[PDB]
């Protein structure tokens, strides 16, 4: 697929609740 | 006139289908405004972005960015406090996140339509007049070293760092962005640094008004929500900072023609191409980046992917171009190899050239571009209204890239057909600029290298000159041809006149042996979009860890072999899922209406007509066995998680029991059961869109007739229809199991206190309890105690049951741990008997908020109804009946609730914990014995040994009565 429709990697200061 | 104000944009470009209003701005000081009203927003939002990230950390203290981003919540000269922003926003039922890129800095909240302003004030004062409090500084650092310790053996995060460290070492974009313990504390302190002043001098040095972009959702007028802006963020200084630019490429000539060799955490097989391009940002209104991942990454006959399939080397594919910084990109094609593919590396990359030339043969296609825009305009006029939080934190992002006027259609409205560009990057996809790297456990031992920040071993070789040449000279393969126009494209876009009966909530049109139909006509988004929801009930797909592997691969298989035809519909907005559950199987079908039956139509035909390819068989069936082993890789956390599930279900087969099985699964065997899983079926589906009474009624009995036809499927008998229960525990009892993670050196606990079965009453205490200790439990064993990066608490509800929840990822053992835990829920005891009737009735007003927060889009209600229809429970006005319900509750009610089933001493108290090891620790004990809150002295916990005695040995609670929902 096209990558520009895949998760760039950030650092959150919260996990994620879901 | 406005002083404050440099600007006032021109009208922005919005969909005609958005009713919101917008207004673009930009203030004296340089920030970039882009103001939204919603007059129905539940919750207002606000985000600011500054463009400054790790990448301007400086050499010698990796990660101050991502430190300054954690350090801006712990407050400010205004707002003194450490958790003032935290508990304003859990008090007023809102929420906040922040993220830091290499050159991003995002900050975003919402939270009650009502309190925008509070929430904005204390939030302005971020990047104002941060703290950097002293003591804050020592503890949050903690947080940070417990973000990249688990990041350490994701294969993600190790190959995403690989790269950087492959690449040219001068170049900042070899910088380590995440920062640890070592980098922010440690080192800083053998060199004499400050770092509460470094963090001072950073955020004052890029902290510059000229670099920021804010947007702002809320109910006020445009011109409230102006005033309101300009009001808090003009005061922020504009110390011009040049915007920072990396036009150099990290990729120079001897990082060129080179092959990397890794070894990964998880059993995974991959092959990595890339090649530097030049940054495509500013061509946006053509693309040519986007034109070439389009073709290259495209599946479908033809296809690149096809070619590499039928040669049984390659699964899945993804080509594009991937960011890079300002001033570079890549352009990138990865593929996952199969065992075969291995071993057919060069014949793999040769095959990827062929196709280049291929396009270089035909030239740009302008029907191509054509299809694309036409696709992009139609989802953009059609696009789902997004959540506030998510919206604002996006636009505040772009706002730095694009016009204000077009920051709503600059990523969706394709303007300029630009063969020149296209040509100009595909010149540059040859074999001498292009990078390869391979991941595979086979080079175990084989390496002689180790990236420092991660510990990945991997090996650099340069690729041999005749093997460039070999692909350099690459000539066409006939296997290779261009798509064809995509037919799935939709055209009709009619929304349908909102019929005489209908109903607020999904009613049940039909109600039979063979399936029961629940149908709702959309009545509040309007878009040319419907979700077709079933849920198929057959026993042999969980019969036992031999059928459940097999219901998977059978799916597997199944939607391996529509793909390619399947493919075309996703790009045109027609998608769907299919997956197999332990009551049967799940498939669902959304996007624009006008097709759908015909996509529906053939998975259902494909399904009960299905032949299994042998070659395909094998390859997917070996991946599956990977996939299975490879949990011994997941989090520590996320093995908790999975042990309580299989703890407290009455039937559940264990990853171990899957992968014994899986080698008793036969091609015969597959084929057997198939026919059988389909021979007796029962079909539950929500259906609810852009459609009609009779067009569902039709959609439901095309897909029965369609399975009877050729899998001669009957309805199943009703006491068929099984459901789990979950384990009863004791009142006063306390069990704990205990495993070890071998992979990551962290240990991870969760722990359960099961309260009741599911009820308006039960469901609201259990529900207000967690809102009134949710920001508090998150403040006290992360911010003050630093536990670890993962601190989560709230309810638990599975099979019926329900109760209150601890999830903890962390350095420190279980046991201490859990030890923490018990002297936080005392904490919150005094905590309640200490708080104001108001301060509760507070909380009860933004649990009231959070429960009745309407869905923006078609998906998000579908959802809810979905819900209600898989847990049998068919509640649809749950939110309503259970927030009236609420409103109702005392502070004597919790404080009862509490004592009652959660006190250590709590008469009906029904714990179960989970203890997950580290890799380094062989034992560690079940119990145990500053400025701490003292831990309450907890009993012997009975250690459960074996799973299914553990089961058999408890009483099964009974499952919920559904609510009644009358119709023929």
């Amino acid at each position: 697929k096209c990558n520009t429709a895949t998760q760039r990697l950030a650092n959150f200061l919260v996990h994620s609740s879901n | 006139n406005n002083p404050a104000i440099k600007r006032i944009g021109n009208h922005i470009t919005k969909s005609p289908e958005d009713k919101r209003e917008y207004r673009g701005l930009e203030l004296a000081n340089g920030i970039k405004v882009l103001l939204i009203s919603d007059p129905t927003t539940d919750k207002s939002s606000a985000a600011l972005d500054v463009h400054i990230g790790s990448l301007s950390d400086p050499p010698n203290i990796a990660g101050l960015s991502h430190f300054c981003q954690h350090m801006l919540f712990l407050g400010t000269k205004k707002y003194p406090k450490e958790n003032e922003y935290s508990q304003f926003l859990s008090e007023h039922a809102g929420s906040s996140n922040a993220f830091t890129s290499g050159e991003h800095t995002n900050y975003y909240f919402d939270v009650s339509h009502e309190h925008l302003e509070g929430a904005l004030d204390r939030f302005a004062q971020f990047f104002l007049c941060p703290l950097f409090d002293e003591s804050c500084k020592d503890r949050e650092v903690n947080a940070v070293d417990s973000e990249h310790e688990k990041n350490v053996m994701n294969d993600a995060w190790r190959l995403f760092q690989l790269e950087k460290a492959t690449g040219n070492p001068k170049h900042p974009f070899s910088k380590f962005g995440t920062g640890n313990k070592y980098t922010l504390e440690t080192r800083p302190n053998q060199e004499g640094i400050d770092v509460r002043q470094e963090l001072l001098k950073f955020h004052s040095a890029y902290y510059s008004s000229n670099l920021m972009a804010v947007c702002v959702l809320g109910r006020e007028s445009l011109d409230d929500l102006t005033n309101l802006v300009v009001k808090l963020f003009s005061e922020v200084e504009n110390k011009n900072v040049p915007l920072p630019e990396f036009p150099e490429h990290p990729f120079q000539e001897e990082h060129l023609k080179q092959l990397y060799k890794i070894v990964p955490i998880k059993d995974i097989r991959n092959l990595y191409v890339t090649f530097p391009i030049p940054d495509l940002q500013k061509y946006y209104k053509s693309n040519p980046g986007h034109y070439l991942g389009h073709l290259i990454g495209h599946e479908g006959p033809g296809s690149l992917l096809s070619e590499l399939k039928s040669k049984g080397w390659v699964n899945t594919l993804v080509g594009g171009q991937k960011e890079g910084a300002r001033g570079f990109m890549f352009f990138i094609i990865n593929v996952d190899l199969t065992e075969e593919g291995l071993l057919h590396v060069e014949d793999i990359i040769l095959h990827m050239f062929q196709y280049i030339q291929k396009l270089r043969a035909e030239g740009p296609q302008e029907w191509v571009f054509q299809e694309c825009k036409d696709l992009n305009a139609v989802a953009f006029r059609f696009k789902d209204k997004e959540r506030p939080r998510g919206y604002t934190s996006k636009i505040a992002g772009i706002l730095h890239y694009y016009p204000l006027e077009e920051v709503l259609t600059a990523e969706y409205l394709l303007e300029e057909f630009r063969p020149d560009l296209i040509e100009m990057v595909l010149d540059k996809l040859r074999p001498e600029n292009v990078r390869v790297a391979i991941v595979s456990k086979s080079f175990e031992g084989k390496t002689d290298r180790t990236e420092e920040w991660y510990g990945t071993q991997y090996k650099q070789e340069a690729i041999p000159d005749e093997v460039i040449k070999k692909w350099q000279n690459a000539d066409l393969n006939g296997k290779f041809k261009l798509p064809t126009k995509n037919e799935f494209i939709p055209t009709n876009f009619e929304i349908l006149p909102l019929e005489k009966e209908a109903t607020p909530y999904p009613a049940l049109i039909k109600d039979t042996a063979m399936s029961k139909l629940w149908f709702k006509q959309d009545d509040k988004f309007f878009l040319p979009k419907a979700c077709l929801n079933f849920e198929f009930f057959s026993p042999f797909a969980y019969v036992d860890p031999l059928h459940c592997n097999m219901a998977y691969l059978y799916l597997e298989l199944l939607k391996d072999s529509l793909n390619e035809y399947a493919y075309a519909a996703e790009l045109a907005g027609l998608s769907y899922d299919l997956q197999n559950t332990i009551y049967g199987m799940y498939l669902s079908v959304k996007g624009y209406n006008d097709k759908q039956p015909i996509l529906l139509k053939k998975i259902i035909e494909k399904m009960a007509t299905f032949e299994i390819d042998e070659k395909r068989f094998e390859i997917i069936k070996e991946a599956y066995m990977r996939s299975l082993n490879n949990f011994r890789a997941e989090q520590p956390h996320q093995h908790a998680m999975y042990y309580l599930r299989l703890l407290m279900t009455e039937v559940a087969w264990t990853k171990d029991e899957l992968k014994e099985a899986l080698d008793d699964v036969t091609l015969p065997r597959l084929k057997a059961f198939i026919p059988q899983l389909l021979s007796r079926l029962h079909i539950e589906a929500l259906l609810h869109g852009n459609i009609t009474k009779q067009a569902a009624l039709g959609i439901m009995q095309m897909v029965e007739d369609t399975l009877i036809e050729h899998a001669h499927t009957k309805p199943l008998l009703p006491s068929q229809l099984v459901r789990y229960r979950e384990v009863q525990l004791p009142d006063r009892g306390w069990f704990v199991y205990q495993q070890r993670n071998e992979v990551h050196n962290n240990c991870g606990i969760e722990i359960y206190y099961q309260t009741d079965m599911q009820s308006t009453s039960e469901n609201m205490f259990l529900e207000l309890f967690c809102q009134i200790i949710s920001e508090p439990c998150f403040n006290t064993l992360r911010t003050k105690e630093q536990l670890g990066y993962i601190v989560f608490s709230g309810p638990r509800r599975a099979n019926g049951i329900q109760g209150l929840r601890f999830i903890i990822q962390s350095e420190k053992p279980p046991h201490y741990l859990e030890s923490r835990v018990e002297a936080f829920l005392i904490t919150m005891e005094k905590s309640i008997e200490d708080m104001t009737e108001e301060a509760f009735q507070k909380h009860i007003q933004a649990l009231a908020i959070r429960r009745l927060d309407k869905p923006k889009k078609l998906s998000a209600e579908c959802a809810k109804y979905w819900g209600e229809i898989i847990s049998q429970q068919y509640n649809f006005d749950r939110d309503n009946t259970e927030v009236a319900y609420l409103k109702t509750l005392t502070k004597e009610d919790i404080i009862k609730f509490y004592k009652e089933m959660l006190a250590v001493d709590a008469p009906r108290r029904h714990k179960v914990s989970v203890h997950v090891l580290a890799r380094e620790m062989d034992s560690c004990p079940v119990v145990g014995e500053i400025n701490l809150s003292q831990a309450p002295a907890l009993p012997q916990p009975e250690v459960i040994q074996n799973m299914t005695e553990f089961k058999r040995g408890l009483p099964l609670f009974p499952l919920v009565k559904p609510h009644i929902n009358f119709m023929a």
